[PDB]
């Protein structure tokens, strides 16, 4: 048990990243018309998937 | 593909995002982050990691 | 000298001495160019201690390098990383010889 | 949940992705299949 | 030359799984939804379920884990821009469910 | 129960790869021939490297 024995963990700073692939801006700009087409939206599974 | 793929106006590959909200409780801390994506740009989530 | 002949056999053992690296076309350009990367001058490939914010993979390794050597590689890295398949890379790769200490 | 039925909505059942996309998206995910994945991104139902 | 009366035990270790058994009607994977989770008599009327475990003994306690597996999608849209939306559906046991 | 006040180091080590770097405009690696050089820089121009 690790709480008895005086084990800690401090948390100080926490920044968030993401990337973009610097797509043209003409196909960007057709993909994103056809993408908000109530027909063509997202389905996604789990996996494990179960209860 | 010599064209029709890449841009040309100076755009950045890489962001990195400040939070705006940080709480701390003796058992958890709350971040919060205000994401934007800009105009003719596609992001996909794979790509995002604390 | 006897020993193995990296310029022929292809051995090599001092990568890890690179500081950085900078390109530049007619006396006033920069090929990386337009800002592309977080440092857009020059590609850095390790840093001293301020640069605690930009380093991946527990090491000293800029975010950034890490990027441009699994792309160049693999074409991989614009949908998150993971491991390449082994077909995909062989005995000479950069992920069969990559060491964190 | 009340134009098409519940199973049939989320691609439980039916017809793959092949099929229901704006045939202009189809075009385009295999324009670009070998830089950019996609068909990741679509269910395509299986029943035995 | 001197052996003495033995007898033989014998046992197994099956470590780092999950013990299976598919809802099909001959034991097979013949698609991501089987055939009998369409047969009619369970799809239009309801039973109830009873099931029993006899299990090997053991002297602190212990738990018994059941995955039932199901299916869970969602569906996204997202019609304006700045605007998102979804629809989770798990079913069986669907939100809402013991 | 009395270790003494540490510091930390790091490194890394990828003997026997080359350092490499392409010549395209999102490095990644679309053919053998690469966008910007196909643009042949309207295949008339020229250039110094430093």
């Amino acid at each position: 048990d690790l709480r008895v024995d005086g084990a800690s963990i401090k948390f100080d700073s926490i920044c968030l990243y993401a990337t973009f692939f610097p797509m043209a801006h003409n196909t960007a700009s057709t993909l994103e018309a056809m993408l908000r087409n109530d027909t063509n939206d997202q389905s996604f599974n789990d996996y494990l998937s179960a209860a | 593909p010599t064209h029709d793929v890449t841009t040309d106006r100076s755009q950045r590959l890489t962001l990195r995002f400040i939070p705006v909200d940080r709480e701390d409780t003796a058992y958890s801390y709350k971040a919060r982050f205000t994401l934007a994506v800009g105009d003719n740009r596609v992001l996909d989530m794979a790509s995002t990691y604390f | 000298y006897s020993g193995s002949i990296p310029y022929l056999d292809g051995t090599f053992y001092l990568n890890h001495t690179f500081k950085k690296v900078a390109i530049t076309f007619d006396s006033s350009v920069s090929w990386p160019g337009n800002d592309r990367l977080l440092t857009p001058n020059e590609f850095e490939i390790k840093r001293s201690v301020d640069g605690e914010g930009y380093n991946v993979a527990q090491c000293n390794m800029t975010k950034d390098w890490f990027l441009v050597q699994m792309l160049a590689n693999y074409n991989i890295g614009y949908q998150g990383f993971y491991i390449p398949e082994s077909y995909k890379d062989r005995m000479y790769s950069f992920f069969r010889n990559f060491q964190p200490m | 949940p009340s134009m098409m039925p519940q199973w049939s909505y989320m691609h439980i059942s039916g017809q793959d992705a092949s099929e229901y996309l704006s045939p202009g998206l189809v075009q385009f995910a295999r324009a670009t299949e070998t830089y950019f994945s996609l068909n990741n991104k679509f269910r395509n139902p299986t029943v035995a | 030359k001197t052996a003495v009366d033995s007898i033989t035990q014998k046992k197994f270790l099956c470590d780092r799984t999950l013990w299976r058994i598919p809802f099909s009607s001959n034991f097979m994977s013949m698609g991501a939804l089987t055939d009998l989770g369409q047969n009619l008599l369970y799809a239009n009327s309801a039973h109830a379920l009873d099931m029993t475990f006899e299990v090997d003994p053991m002297d602190e306690p212990t738990l018994l884990y059941v995955l039932f597996e199901v299916f869970d999608v969602v569906r996204v849209h997202q019609p304006h821009r700045g605007v998102i939306e979804t629809v989770y559906l798990r079913t069986p046991f669907s939100a809402g469910n013991a």
